[PDB]
């Protein structure tokens, strides 16, 4: 338990920073247009 | 199954494969076909005691094609035990992901039949939607939909169907279209989940509640389904507060004690006037206080217990004694509060009350009329609110004593008159006590 | 089996925190947009 509740942790900061990095490539192709 | 491992599933399982038709039996009775009873021979072999494997669907066809209800059971005993075992089961899974008429009948079978037939059927149906490919939002939502399954839900007496019911949810709602099914399961029969929760506040019945407990607190998890039940019930902190003290169980208080916190969440829409409402009325504070004092064994649930003790004192801070009058004002109940025999608090309050045209000492007036019309009854808890509410009359005519004239224009007089002859001697203490107050010495 | 739930049950709290995590990419795409 101990082992998967670290990785909540992990989850929560790698996908975060993932998906704010897809936001502003989103940004990007709309300002390309 | 998904959930076998539970006392619940087992029984349900040992039902179902009491009522046991023989494969043969229904080939001779024109119930199966030869290929259809040789497979159902060999699931049986395999998982009941060989994997029928693509013969799963011959099966199946004479099980929709043997109408009784005794075959009907064979066959759902059957699947379950495939799906509780290894060998068997994953590949059924798999064949209803790669072919959604597989899947279709799966569900169409569940929660159908006899009632032990049932039970196993949307067990082996929740077993085939644990996996990932299997996963159906539609499908879960048809079998919560079923009446097989909202009578096993309601069942107070069969408390092992309820247990299995609850936990199949829980187990559905890691997947968050699952989740939202079971959410709108759970608004459509909110019902149970207050019935289950009055039981434990008030074993099977103890794993039943701990279900719900798990089954409330994924709901909650999502912020706006969490939001939505904080109106659903208003007393739902209260009770769920109430089951967590009465309970010893380290799970069932770690459970309640994060589904409290995830009503009060920040996620969770108007987390400060949900943490305000649950404080002035549940008393979360005093509840947090008294569980902080005491020692819990397991480390989590002391954590939960700490986190929402702080929270209860932080949105204490901000409160005040007025908001906590004005609460149980709006609730109409009062048990001689602190509040009610402190000199200070009305003497700093009076003005409070006689403010915006004296709404406060209205809002008493007609809770005192209503207690009058209420003394009837002559409840213990109705004439301690009635005496409280004389009590605070009194104290309303002797300070600000321009309340009184609103007080005998909306017929406060006429209520203390009428209280005066009630046959509780407390309550006719009291009204002879505002009596004085009014005119006499 | 008993360690087996538990550990499913923490790797089910992993996805909640992963949720929580996609919750944070709205608010980042608020202000990208």
């Amino acid at each position: 338990r101990k082992y998967r509740q670290d990785k909540l942790k992990q989850a929560k900061t790698d996908a975060a920073k993932e998906i704010d990095s897809y936001k502003i490539q989103k940004d990007k192709e709309l300002k390309e247009f | 199954k998904i959930l076998m491992d539970s006392t619940h599933f087992n029984e349900i399982r040992s039902i179902i494969r009491s009522r046991s038709v023989a494969w043969d039996a229904l080939a001779r009775s024109e119930e199966l076909s030869e290929i259809d009873a040789s497979t159902a021979k060999a699931l049986e072999s395999i998982l009941v005691k060989k994997v029928n494997g693509k013969t799963l669907i011959p099966l199946i066809h004479l099980l929709s094609t043997s109408d009784n209800e005794d075959c009907k059971k064979s066959v759902q005993n059957l699947i379950a035990e495939l799906l509780s075992s290894d060998k068997y089961g994953d590949d059924t899974v798999k064949f209803f992901q790669e072919d959604p008429k597989q899947l279709e009948q799966l569900f169409d079978v569940s929660l159908k039949g006899d009632f032990q037939t049932v039970l196993i059927s949307g067990f082996n149906v929740v077993s085939l939607l644990v996996q990932n490919g299997l996963h159906n939002v539609k499908l879960v939502e048809k079998l919560l939909k079923n009446n097989n399954l909202i009578n096993i839900l309601q069942n107070i007496e069969q408390m092992d169907t309820c247990y299995v019911c609850i936990r199949l949810l829980q187990e559905l709602a890691v997947i968050p279209e699952y989740r939202d099914v079971i959410w709108l399961h759970e608004k459509k029969f909110m019902p149970t989940l207050f019935k289950i929760l009055q039981r434990a506040t008030d074993h099977l019945g103890i794993q039943l509640q701990y279900h719900s407990l798990l089954l409330i607190w994924l709901l909650t998890f999502n912020p706006v389904f969490a939001n939505e039940l904080v109106q659903k019930y208003l007393s739902d902190f209260l009770d769920l507060l109430k089951l967590v003290k009465i309970t010893i169980k380290e799970k069932v208080s770690r459970l309640c004690i994060s589904i409290i916190l995830q009503c009060c969440s920040t996620r969770v829409k108007q987390h400060k006037k949900v943490i305000k409402q649950l404080l002035l009325l549940g008393n979360a504070l005093p509840t947090v206080q008294s569980l902080s004092e005491r020692k819990y064994s397991d480390e989590e649930l002391r954590q939960d217990i700490s986190n929402l003790k702080e929270i209860l004192e932080n949105e204490y801070q901000e409160l005040t004694s007025f908001d906590e009058y004005v609460a149980e004002l709006d609730s109409k109940l009062l048990c001689w509060s602190p509040p009610h025999v402190d000199n200070g608090f009305w003497s700093d309050n009076i003005d409070e009350f006689k403010k915006d045209n004296y709404k406060i000492f209205r809002q008493l007036i007609e809770l005192l009329q209503a207690k009058v019309r209420n003394g009837d009854v002559n409840a213990k808890q109705e004439k301690i609110i009635i005496q409280v509410a004389l009590n605070d009359i009194t104290h309303v005519v002797e300070l600000l004593p321009e309340s009184i004239d609103v007080l005998d224009k909306t017929g406060g007089k006429a209520d203390i008159m009428e209280l005066l002859n009630h046959s509780d001697s407390r309550v006719k203490y009291e009204a002879l006590k505002a009596t004085q107050a009014i005119i006499g010495y | 089996e008993a360690e087996e739930k538990a550990k499913e049950i923490q790797l089910k709290a992993d996805q909640e925190y992963e949720i929580e995590k996609t919750n944070i990419v709205r608010n980042e795409t608020n202000n990208i947009d």
